[PDB]
């Protein structure tokens, strides 16, 4: 989407593979705020908003 | 999150919101993630 | 309330202990009042702070 029309998807009722994102490493910046960038984001989450 | 809390009660009194205490048990929580700024009540009718 | 002095003493002690327990669950300027979540939501270097 364009910046102004930011598109929001709700990630609900599914298990997540956070480590594929981390080990891909093709992501230029993978900066994490409030949650660990050291593979500790694998926690139970009520709401994941993308 | 859009949260709806519900409670059902019998009533025997005419008008003007009879007194009493009743905690509202939660009913549903819709993970919609949308913006709500206005709401219109919906009422059915009868035809004969 | 004939034994009000002893009751006041035990009430003050109970209030002090309750205040200590409540202060245990205070944020103290951190992100959360629980430390295990800090360990799980931060790497060791950032979490130390």
């Amino acid at each position: 989407a364009s910046v102004y029309a930011w598109n929001r998807k709700r990630i609900s009722n599914c298990v997540a593979d956070y480590s594929v994102l981390y080990n891909s490493a093709s992501f230029s910046t993978f900066k994490c705020y409030g949650v660990s960038p050291t593979k500790l984001n694998d926690l139970c989450f009520t709401n994941v908003y993308a | 999150y859009f949260k709806i809390y519900s409670k059902h009660t019998p009533i025997n009194l005419v008008r003007d919101l009879p007194q009493g205490f009743s905690a509202l048990e939660p009913l549903v929580d819709l993970p919609i993630g949308i913006n709500i700024t206005r709401f219109q009540t919906l009422l059915a009718l009868h035809r004969s | 309330s004939p034994l009000g002095k002893l009751q006041d003493v035990v009430n003050q002690n109970a209030q002090a202990l309750n205040t200590l327990v409540k202060q245990l669950s205070s944020n103290f300027g951190a992100i959360s009042s629980v430390l295990n979540d800090i360990l799980s939501r931060l790497d060791p270097p950032e979490a130390e702070v």
